[PDB]
RNA sequence: GCCCUUGAAAAUCCGGGGGAGAGGGUGUAAAUCUCGCGCCGGGCCGUACCCAUAUCCGCAGCAGGUCUCCAAGGUGAACAG
RNA sequence: AGUGCGGUAACGCGACCGAUCCCGGAGAAGCCGGCGGGAGCCCCGGGGAGAGUUCUCUUUUCUUUGUGAAGGGCAGGGCGC
RNA sequence: AGGGCGAAGCCAGAGGAAACUCUGGUGGAGGUCCGUAGCGGUCCUGACGUGCAAAUCGGUCGUCCGACCUGGGUAUAGGGG
């Protein structure tokens, strides 16, 4: 019968993202002669809030180095950065923290965060609110790192590519319990329209495939190939284990 | 008609327990009859220190 | 240590706390010693060392922040800066 | 306990929401409205503005720190062995 | 009493369409419609929450018909930032550059020793 | 409008080219000169009677005077 | 005070930092983010009234529906009756 | 010699050269509570002008009793100068 | 609208050797309660049932600072939304 919500939401439309009020993208610096090179100094000029996001940010204004002219960025905030603090980038910068600088350079065991998958991309791996990568280990031939992410795994990474010194801000945001669906509401209403989620159990047969019965019931089993026509590919995804 | 009869509520009448509906809280807010207290207690307290009445450390 | 040679200048010798009045005792040239907090503003501490330095003057970095010295100058409130004139007989002047 | 027994913060709550959660919330709700200490000037103005984003009123100091405290304990163990590193590695 | 309408065709009650009674010779109150508030600048040290003085607080396209006195103050850096951000740069800026003076200083005598 | 406190300012305004009418009001106690130009219309207070009549006569060279009642 | 909510853009307008330039040579100049005065101009379209138990929509002068502003005395907690 | 001067300072005085360039501000900010100041209206006590009542009482009850914008002065607010 | 309950924080007093605890205030939290406008629409299986009305009316009801109500603009279109 229908097309199932689900479906819809790569259409857009209505599940398109809320971006009226987010205050710009959270990148790194582009790399040039002076992060190649050496380290630009720059300036937390503040910290910000940005709807959305768990993370604070920081506008950071450095000097472009061809114009006199007063370019900034805006960085994830790493914890512990405060306004009127110089922050330090490229090659030859400081191991402290809020100091972006190639895996490379920096030692084992060494936690950082907005960390480049791919150089030059300007930050993509552990960017979230209390996560961080883990630079693991160093094949000086081939320019390779390991790194371990948040999630667990190790992956392989050039050591050209940067990352932020320390861990991102505002931590264990997730540790507080909701209560109310109010402010469950709220917190969607500044990213996209996912919220009040209705259980296709719920739902008629025509709209998904769970739906229908005199019972409340699944009736066919919850888990599915992924090799699977969307519209179908519901429930557990290619679940290799399912219960507890 | 109603002067005559405020002139009576001035002389303390038609306003006894049978002619109350709002609360007493309503009728005169514990918080205002408190603002004023403070206001005046504090005036007393500052003008008998602007006098050499009482010290710094007493009026404190 | 330092808490205990400053014990016995606030009890017994002349002493000024805080920035407004430790300028202004360094530039009369009457102030013998300068303390700062670690938590003093930069450009503040930076100011008064260059005071220091035009007027031949001791400059003490005391170890802790600011509350920490004021504490350790026996007031409850906390001081950042501060002067001694003349130690009664203590030698926190070596 | 003038007014209340056990339940302070998240008093504001009433029976809702269940004692596991309103106990739960009682950590968090203090610690988020707790005014710290600016270890800058040193007043105790430190305030989270939004989550993660702590200002002193006096100092001026936005600071980023945690969601519902000043400092994590991660953010503070990842500070000294950055610390150790930078030490070990100039020498 | 006398009540009484608006006198243009907005009828909302909006950021734009705000009022004041006023008594007029005639003897009749009437709506007038009122200027939005002027705000001073703001400082260009950007940590200073006060805002400026000597500066008439005043809706921003007005500021063409202001004399230059009133939209400034005589000092370096006159009705852009706050005086005492002004003598901390002044300062600051002065204390590095003898401090920069000293580096060279240690600099030069270390090739010199070397 | 714009009032004025000198005499010979008034006075002055009255000889421009721009000016005309420079209507009197005897309000009593009072006796005004409202004289009118291009852009304002200066006023003037003149306390005493005498010297209101006195100035009467120093208007120059044939302009309105339209005394006022 | 509240927020795992942090609550518009732009046109337009100003301030400051800089100091490339310009001004006349001892009565004047260039200059007025010009001070005060003076002169000339501001085209185009909308502008009647109803706005609702009879000018709108519900086949109608239909107990329905349809966004706002103003808001007296008494009683009374009260924009309740 | 002369691209104005005054104030310890906050800052002031009617004007007080100046380009590309740069920095900043204003435009430009949620909701809720409390408290304060300013008006409009209400209220009370009186002055007037006109009213109604008047069998008895009522120095009565009722109406009405003004100053636009823009300037200048001064209160009155506020200041994280 | 107007009321109720009175959370944190704050003050004093009393006790306590300490830990801290009591008593009286203040304070004004909340998808808090009553309850208006608003939004809704429980029951009378009331009225009406060739109606006022192709879903209205009356009382009675739910909710009334929040997943609140609401104008205009703008987006999503038929096995599609
Ligand atoms: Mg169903
Ligand atoms: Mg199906
Ligand atoms: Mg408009
Ligand atoms: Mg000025
Ligand atoms: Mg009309
Ligand atoms: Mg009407
Ligand atoms: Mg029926
Ligand atoms: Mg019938
Ligand atoms: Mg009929
Ligand atoms: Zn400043």
């Amino acid at each position: 019968g229908r097309v199932i919500r689900g479906q819809r939401k790569g259409a857009g439309s209505v599940f398109r993202a809320h971006v009226k009020h987010r205050k710009g993208a959270a990148r790194l610096r582009a790399v040039d002669f002076a992060e190649r090179h050496g380290y630009i100094k720059g300036i937390v000029k503040d910290i910000i809030h940005d709807p959305g996001r768990g993370a604070p940010l920081a506008k950071v204004v450095f000097r472009d180095p061809y114009r006199f002219k007063k370019r900034t960025e805006l960085f994830i905030a790493a914890e512990g950065i405060h306004t009127g603090q110089f922050v330090y980038c490229g090659k030859k910068a400081q191991l402290n923290i809020g100091n972006v600088l190639p895996v490379g350079t920096m030692p084992e065991g060494t936690i950082v965060c907005c960390l480049e998958e791919k150089p030059g991309d300007r930050g993509k791996l552990a960017r979230a609110s209390g996560n961080y990568a883990t630079v693991i280990s160093h094949n000086p031939e081939t320019k390779k790192t390991r790194v371990k992410l948040p999630s667990g795994s190790k992956k392989v990474i050039s050591s050209a590519n940067r990352a932020v010194v320390g861990v991102v801000a505002g931590g264990g945001r997730i540790d507080k319990p909701i209560l109310k669906a109010g402010r469950a509401y709220h917190k969607y209403k500044a990213k996209r329209n996912c919220w009040p989620r209705v259980r296709g159990v719920a739902m008629n047969p025509v709209e998904h495939p769970f739906g229908g019965g005199n019972h409340q019931h699944i009736g066919k089993p919850s888990t599915i190939r992924r090799d699977a026509p969307a519209g179908r590919k519901v429930g557990l995804i290619a679940a290799r284990r399912t219960g507890r | 008609r109603c002067r005559k009869n405020t002139l009576a509520r001035r002389k303390g009448r038609h306003m006894g327990i049978g002619k109350r509906k709002g609360t007493a809280n309503a009728r005169m807010p514990e918080k205002v009859t408190w603002m004023r207290r403070m206001r005046i207690l504090r005036r007393l307290l500052r003008r008998y220190r602007e006098s050499k009445k009482i010290d710094r450390h007493m009026y404190h | 240590s330092i808490n205990s040679r400053l014990q016995l200048v606030m009890k017994s010798g002349k002493y000024v706390l805080g920035y407004k009045q430790t300028l202004k005792m360094i530039r009369q040239g009457k102030a013998k010693l300068v303390i700062l907090a670690n938590n003093c503003p930069a450009l503040r501490k930076s100011e008064i060392e260059y005071y220091a330095m035009l007027a031949k003057t001791g400059v003490h970095h005391y170890s802790g922040n600011n509350i920490e010295l004021g504490t350790a100058c026996g007031k409850y409130y906390r001081v950042c800066t501060l002067a001694i004139i003349d130690p009664g007989d203590s030698d926190i002047i070596r | 306990a003038k007014r209340t027994k056990k339940v302070g913060i998240v008093g504001k709550y009433g029976t809702r929401y269940g004692a596991s959660l309103r106990k739960m919330v009682k950590k968090i709700e203090i610690s988020q409205h707790a005014k710290y200490t600016c270890s800058f000037c040193g007043k105790t103005k430190m305030k989270r503005r939004a989550v993660g984003i702590w200002h002193c009123g006096s100092c001026m100091k936005t600071v980023a720190g945690g969601a519902w405290t000043y400092n994590t304990t991660s953010a503070v163990t990842v500070k000294s062995a950055i610390r150790r590193l930078k030490e070990l590695k100039d020498q | 009493v006398q009540r009484l309408t608006y006198r243009r065709r907005l009828s909302y009650n909006t950021a734009s369409n705000k009022t004041r009674l006023s008594r007029t010779p005639g003897n009749r109150i009437v709506y007038l419609y009122t200027k939005k508030v002027g705000k001073a600048p703001k400082s260009a040290c950007g940590v200073c929450p006060g805002r400026l003085r000597g500066v008439r607080a005043v809706r921003p396209k007005v500021l063409m018909r202001l004399s230059k006195t009133k939209k400034h103050v005589s000092r370096a850096y006159g009705g852009s930032m706050c005086a005492k951000c002004v003598r901390d740069r002044i300062k600051r800026a002065f204390l590095i550059e003898e401090q920069k003076i000293v580096v060279k200083v240690l600099k030069a005598q270390a090739q010199s020793q070397k | 409008p714009r009032k004025i406190e000198e005499i010979k300012d008034f006075l002055l305004t009255a000889r421009r080219k721009d000016a005309k009418s420079v209507k009197i009001k005897k309000n009593k106690d009072n006796v005004k000169f409202k004289v009118r130009c291009s852009r304002y219309l200066y006023t003037l207070v003149i306390t005493d009677k005498e010297k209101a009549e006195k100035l009467k006569q120093s208007l120059p060279p044939g302009l309105a005077v339209k005394e006022l009642k």
